[PDB]
């Protein structure tokens, strides 16, 4: 059985506070003008699967987009890159 | 309970039965230029050949032996060698210029490596090594350039200050003083002045709120 | 003189005390760790700054730290032999 | 041309032999003063007197306190007691004042021991 | 009950000054005494500069993590 | 002033080596030095035959390099680094082949390290696996792009030591 | 009762949180809390809720988004016209070398292009703020 | 001169020397008087730098101190 770790004893993981997100202090980052750059989330490949466009020309179907170089997954990868 | 030995000054004790048989060298203390000494006194069951920290070798008398050196380092190295030989009764003393004898190494009669009651931690810090405050945070204070000597309360206070000062959007900017209202020190109650200051601060906050809400 | 500080990460293995060349350190009772003892530095005036305690410290980062202070050098911390400042 | 070398005959020696020698002798004499380099050598009466003068001045009398800045220490303490009362573990005998005193106090008798020389 | 992580489980070290900061080790043991500031014991396959393999961490300096994969520290 | 001038061929500081007086003079001097050195030894000597071979090598080198561009002043063949593939002494072909080979070496190695994951295997090489990885590293471009895309190449920075602590903990 | 390391850490956490709130408050005075230091100048909060305030525009905070947009567009047009006319379509270098004076219109006009740029960022800021 | 430079020897570059020194004894004396004033001021400045600020002055020194109105305005403006 696990003894419930108190809040003060609970570790604060570094992964829970990425650079693109405000730290534990919770202060919002500097406002961005080109767009309101909200907290990004990885959903590029799922959105690509959902999107229309692929139809038998490359032997593919909706939910199976044509992306041999996987340029759609680079957005998800930038979470691991920087 | 510990008794400090007489340990006469080396200049007075020219020849003693206690001194072990040693060769002699130029590595001994300079008698002309130094006066502070360190005496190491031990008791040996047998005559074991040992190396003097100052040059050559020596033979310790069966019984009481006494040696003189210049530095606690030399005395402690000889004591470590004796401990290797299983002589645990050795004691070290510092002899001042005037003959005062200060019992030094087994400070309380128990070797430092062995835990002893009545010992309290000195120069101990209640946090990890990286728990020390930032050197730049305590500047022009008591610990101007020694962040490793700040008290735990000061460390905690400085940490809380650095956490507090991240929230830029809501930080009370200190009001600019009105230099016109300056009077001589000679020209009330402390609590009353604190209360008046608090009324002034609330007035300043209200004025700030009105000014910012004018255009927003 | 140098500044020898001890932090609670100490586990009381006594290696620093045993490595001390001028007997600056001593183990003292404590409840912070399982060994029920923590090294102390009462005789910091004799510390020469050799950092042999630091060499012998096992912990991931040292539970004993020697901060060198060249401005406050004393004869004991300099190991002066031929000259005497006392 | 070159008739101004009479100036050089007096200045070059007086500037590169006499003045440097006087400066070196004066520096050696100054090295043995009570306050040789009081702003970089610890434990000097002049440095201690300067620090005491700064403390005497009203503005800087307590500017060396790391905790300086609390306008209302009593109110700060009262809030801290309220917080500790709310967050207190069951059957806790630790009080805020006692804890603050314990944390403020420490055992570092070898910090700036050279202050004795000055005083 | 077990206050810390299970014995043998992999924990990611969150002590910034640790040689194994943000990397994972195996929980050798956890001291159940409430008076131990650094009860958890974690061993790592990578020896630090002092050639030390294990260390002691507090309950807030270690979090549970999966075992390292191929090519992961 | 024209798109045609973009090519390194149409430059005023370079000329074809076969038409370069400095290039011709340099080679003529090299040939003269080699012949003078040869004349010292006897006609039927092995060293004489070797010098004949060296003279032939110099003449073939001159013929081969005549096509390359070289500066007017010094007349030494130049290496084109603009990116023009269809040009003599282009850097792109050696660049491409070296990049392929270097990526092959790196991939092989990284693959051995991932497969072994052990200091003992690092010290005592598992020669079968090492050879297997060396052979497998030929598809490194496609394999590396696929791993980069799918996230099997780089790990998040939170999984590795960032460095020393720059602040209070 | 024994004060365990967990209890000490709990006390440290509560002290940190409460006293950090206190330091943020007006009851604590530090050199870093002066005007020109960390805190915003009184009555001119530049960033609120992670969004630029009208005060970032200084004296233009009272201009509406519509008129800011019109001014930015007009300045961009006039400045681009002046720059192109001065540089390519009506060069003045030959005239000046001959000895004539520049076309004063082009020099004053050309300054409006960067002014137009900053006026657009101000128009966006004002519009984004609901003005 | 006995030139040692290749270019000097080749081009015949010369170091022309005037017949009379540029400055006279009186001019050098005036410059030395100015230099002496500089030296006295510099010794005073070195003493001031060595001794630093003296916050005790408010205890014994004459006057009650003064802040210029512009300095007061700067203080009110802030940083
Ligand atoms: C610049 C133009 C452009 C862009 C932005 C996209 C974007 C997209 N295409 Mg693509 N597509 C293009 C041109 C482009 N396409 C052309 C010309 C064709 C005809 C051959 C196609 C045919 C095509 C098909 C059949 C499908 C897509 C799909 C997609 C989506 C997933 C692949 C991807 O990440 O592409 C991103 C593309 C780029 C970043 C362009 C990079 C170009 C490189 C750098 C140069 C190569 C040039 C080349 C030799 C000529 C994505 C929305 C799939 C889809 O609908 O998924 C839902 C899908 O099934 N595309
Ligand atoms: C061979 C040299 C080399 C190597 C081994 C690396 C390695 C690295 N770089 Mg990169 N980098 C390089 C050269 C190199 N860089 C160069 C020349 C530049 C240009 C200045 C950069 C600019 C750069 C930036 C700005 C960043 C990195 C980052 C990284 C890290 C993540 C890489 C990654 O996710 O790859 C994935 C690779 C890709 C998505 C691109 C594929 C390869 C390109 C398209 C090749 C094009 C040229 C080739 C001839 C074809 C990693 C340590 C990141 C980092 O430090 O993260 C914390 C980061 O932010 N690099
Ligand atoms: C910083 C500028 C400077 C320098 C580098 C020199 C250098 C020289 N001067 Mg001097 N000189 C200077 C300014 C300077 N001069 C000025 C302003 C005057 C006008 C009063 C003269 C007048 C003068 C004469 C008449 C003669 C020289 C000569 C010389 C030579 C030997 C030194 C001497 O006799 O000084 C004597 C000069 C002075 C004592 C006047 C004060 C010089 C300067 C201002 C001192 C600056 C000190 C420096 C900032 C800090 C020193 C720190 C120290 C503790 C290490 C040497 C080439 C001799 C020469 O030509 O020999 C061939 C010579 O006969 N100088
Ligand atoms: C910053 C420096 C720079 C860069 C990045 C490039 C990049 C390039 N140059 Mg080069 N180029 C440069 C300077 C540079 N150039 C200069 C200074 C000149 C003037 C002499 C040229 C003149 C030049 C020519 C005339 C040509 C290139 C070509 C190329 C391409 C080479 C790779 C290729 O074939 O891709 C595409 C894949 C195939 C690429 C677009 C060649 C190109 O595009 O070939 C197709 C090409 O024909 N460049
Ligand atoms: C597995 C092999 C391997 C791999 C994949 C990499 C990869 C990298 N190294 Mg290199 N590196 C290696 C071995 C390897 N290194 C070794 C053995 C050393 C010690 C000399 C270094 C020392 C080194 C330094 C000092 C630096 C890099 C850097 C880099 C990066 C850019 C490329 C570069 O600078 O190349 C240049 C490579 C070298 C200077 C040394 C290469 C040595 C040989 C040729 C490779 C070893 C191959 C290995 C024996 C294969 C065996 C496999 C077989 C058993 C199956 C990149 C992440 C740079 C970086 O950080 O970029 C971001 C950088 O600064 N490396
Ligand atoms: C002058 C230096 C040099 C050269 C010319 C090469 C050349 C080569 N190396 Mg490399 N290599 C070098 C230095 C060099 N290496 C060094 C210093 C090391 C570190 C010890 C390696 C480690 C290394 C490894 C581990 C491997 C290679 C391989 C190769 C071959 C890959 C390309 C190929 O076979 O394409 C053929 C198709 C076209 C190629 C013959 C690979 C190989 O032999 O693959 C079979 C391979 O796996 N090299
Ligand atoms: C008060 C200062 C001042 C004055 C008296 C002048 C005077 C002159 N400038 Mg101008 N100039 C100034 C500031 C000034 N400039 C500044 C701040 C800049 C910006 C860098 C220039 C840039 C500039 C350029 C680039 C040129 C001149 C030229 C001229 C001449 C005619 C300009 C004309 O007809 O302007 C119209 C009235 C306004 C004249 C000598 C021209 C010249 O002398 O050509 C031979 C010329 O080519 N000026
Ligand atoms: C100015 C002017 C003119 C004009 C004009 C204008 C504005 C013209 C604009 C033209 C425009 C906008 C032309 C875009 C082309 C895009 C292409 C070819 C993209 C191909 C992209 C491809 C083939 C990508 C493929 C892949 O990425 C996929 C899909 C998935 C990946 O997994 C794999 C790869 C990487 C292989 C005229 C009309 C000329 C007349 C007169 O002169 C005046
Ligand atoms: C109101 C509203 C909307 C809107 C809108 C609309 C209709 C906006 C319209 C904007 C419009 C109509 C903007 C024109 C700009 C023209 C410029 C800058 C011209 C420069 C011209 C230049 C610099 C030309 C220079 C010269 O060429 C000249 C003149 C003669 C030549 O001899 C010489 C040169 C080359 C030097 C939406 C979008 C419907 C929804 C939104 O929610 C609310
Ligand atoms: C004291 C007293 C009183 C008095 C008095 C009286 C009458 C006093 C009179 C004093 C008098 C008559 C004092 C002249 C000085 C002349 C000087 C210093 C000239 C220097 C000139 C110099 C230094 C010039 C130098 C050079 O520039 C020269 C010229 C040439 C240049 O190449 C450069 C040099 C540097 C070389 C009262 C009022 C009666 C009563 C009171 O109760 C007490
Ligand atoms: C064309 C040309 C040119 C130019 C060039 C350039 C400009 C380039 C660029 C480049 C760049 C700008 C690049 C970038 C990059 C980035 C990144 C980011 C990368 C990364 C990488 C990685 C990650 C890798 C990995 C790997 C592999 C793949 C293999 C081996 C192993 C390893 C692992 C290393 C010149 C004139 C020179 C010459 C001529 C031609
Ligand atoms: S200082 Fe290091 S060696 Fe000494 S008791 Fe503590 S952990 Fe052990
Ligand atoms: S530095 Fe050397 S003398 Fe000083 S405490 Fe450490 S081991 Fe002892």
């Amino acid at each position: 059985e696990m003894a419930t770790l108190p809040k003060h004893m609970q570790p604060v993981d570094t992964a829970d506070y990425p650079v693109y997100k405000p730290g534990p202090s919770g202060v919002p980052k500097l406002p961005q003008l080109v767009g309101d750059w909200g907290v990004p989330l990885p959903g590029s490949y799922k959105a690509c699967l959902t999107m229309v466009g692929p139809d038998v020309e490359t032997a593919c179907e909706v939910g199976k987009p044509w992306d041999p170089l996987g340029l759609s997954k680079l957005y998800d990868r930038n979470f691991d890159f920087n | 309970e510990i008794v400090v030995e007489s340990i006469p000054r080396p200049e007075d004790l020219l020849e003693s039965p206690k001194f072990p048989m040693f060769e002699g060298s130029t590595g001994g203390y300079m008698s002309r230029s130094t006066r502070e000494r360190h005496a190491i006194t031990w008791t040996a069951k047998d005559q074991n050949k040992f190396e003097m920290p100052t040059g050559g070798f020596a033979i310790m008398n069966k019984g009481e032996n006494l040696c003189y050196f210049r530095k606690k380092e030399q005395c402690i190295s000889l004591g470590k060698q004796l401990r290797k030989m299983k002589i645990e009764n050795y004691k070290i003393y510092r002899l001042k210029k005037d003959g005062t004898v200060i019992f030094m190494h087994p400070a309380d009669g128990v070797f430092p490596e062995k835990v002893n009651k009545g010992r309290v931690q000195v120069n101990g810090r209640p946090f990890t090594i990286r728990g020390n405050p930032q050197q730049s945070e305590l500047k022009w204070t008591k610990y101007h350039m020694k962040s490793y000597e700040a008290d735990p309360l000061t460390t905690l206070f400085i940490k809380a200050r650095v956490m507090a000062f991240q929230d830029i959007p809501n930080l009370f900017a200190l009001p600019q003083p009105n230099m016109e209202e300056m009077v001589p020190v000679e020209e009330y109650t402390k609590q009353e002045y604190t209360t008046r200051l608090m009324e002034a601060l609330k007035r300043v906050q209200d004025d700030r709120k009105a000014k910012e809400a004018k255009s927003l | 003189s140098h500044a020898v500080k001890i932090y609670d990460t100490c586990i009381g293995c006594t290696l620093c005390v045993r490595a001390c060349p001028t007997d600056v350190l001593e183990m003292v009772p404590a409840t912070v760790n399982a060994a029920k003892q923590v090294a102390s530095s009462p005789r910091v005036e004799d510390c020469v700054g050799c950092k042999r305690c630091e060499t012998a410290c096992p912990t991931d980062f040292l539970s004993i730290r020697v901060y060198l202070q060249e401005n406050e050098e004393t004869q004991y911390s300099l190991g002066l032999d031929l000259a005497d400042w006392s | 041309y070159g008739d101004n070398r009479k100036w050089s005959a007096v200045l070059v020696p007086l500037t590169t032999l006499v003045f440097p020698a006087v400066a070196m002798g004066s520096f050696v004499l100054y090295s043995f003063q009570e306050d040789a380099f009081w702003r970089l050598v610890p434990g000097t009466k002049r440095a201690a007197e300067a620090e005491k003068a700064w403390r005497e001045h009203p503005l800087f009398k307590d500017s060396k306190d790391p905790m300086f800045g609390l306008l209302n220490p009593d109110d700060y303490e009262k809030g801290l007691e309220e917080a500790w009362e709310r967050a207190k573990p069951a059957g806790s005998t630790v009080t805020v004042k006692d804890k603050l005193k314990q944390l403020s106090k420490q055992d570092s008798p070898h910090w700036e021991s050279w202050r004795s020389l000055s005083a | 009950p077990w206050v810390g992580p299970k014995k043998g489980s992999w924990v990611k070290v969150l002590r910034p000054e640790s040689y194994w900061y943000q990397t994972r080790g195996q929980v050798v043991n956890v001291n159940q005494k409430p008076e131990i500031k650094y009860p958890v014991t974690v061993k790592f396959d990578r020896v630090n500069f002092s050639n030390v393999n294990t260390n002691g961490f507090a309950l807030w300096e270690v979090i549970e993590a999966p075992a390292p994969g191929p090519g992961e520290v | 002033n024209t798109p045609e001038h973009w090519t390194i061929k149409a430059s005023k500081r370079l000329e074809l080596c076969k038409d370069n007086k400095a290039y011709k003079k340099k080679f003529k001097d090299e040939l003269y030095k080699t012949e003078k050195q040869q004349k010292k030894y006897a006609t039927g000597s092995a060293v004489y035959a070797r010098f004949n071979k060296k003279i032939a090598q110099i003449k073939n080198r001159q013929e081969a390099y005549g096509d390359r561009l070289c500066g007017k002043q010094d007349g030494n063949p130049r290496v084109v680094a603009t990116g023009e593939w269809n040009v003599r002494a282009s850097v792109m072909w050696p660049a491409s082949i070296f990049l392929y080979t270097a990526g092959w070496i790196g991939w092989a190695g990284r693959s051995y390290l991932i497969r072994t994951n052990d200091e003992t295997k690092e010290l005592n090489i598992d020669v079968p696996l090492a050879l297997t990885c060396m052979a497998s590293g030929f598809s490194w471009p496609v394999a590396a792009w696929q791993e980069i895309v799918n996230g099997e190449m780089a790990v998040p920075s939170s999984q590795i030591h960032p460095g020393g602590p720059y602040t209070q903990s | 009762y024994k004060e365990t390391p967990a209890d000490e850490r709990l006390f440290e956490q509560v002290y940190l949180q409460y006293t950090s709130e206190y330091m943020k408050g007006p009851m604590y005075w530090h050199k870093d809390k002066l005007q020109g230091s960390l805190p915003d100048y009184p009555g001119r909060p530049m960033i609120r809720d992670g969004k630029y305030t009208p005060y970032v525009l200084g004296n233009l905070k009272s201009f509406s988004s519509n008129e800011l947009a019109f001014l930015s567009m007009l300045f961009f047009g006039v400045g681009l016209y002046g720059n192109l006319q001065f540089n390519y379509y009506d060069p003045q270098w030959a005239k000046v070398d001959a000895g004539g004076y520049f076309n004063v219109s082009y020099i004053v006009e050309s300054l409006l292009l960067p002014i137009s740029f900053f006026m657009h960022i101000a128009c966006y800021i004002q519009k984004q703020n609901g003005k | 001169r006995v030139p040692g430079g290749k270019r000097t020897k080749e081009l015949g570059l010369v170091v022309p020397i005037p017949e009379e020194d540029g400055l006279t004894d009186g001019q050098i004396a005036a410059l030395f008087v100015v230099a002496l004033v500089v030296l006295i001021a510099a010794v005073d400045l070195a003493r001031s730098l060595y001794f630093g600020l003296q916050p005790n002055k408010f205890k014994t020194a004459k006057g009650k101190g003064s802040i210029t109105p512009f300095m007061k305005r700067l203080i009110e403006n802030g940083f």
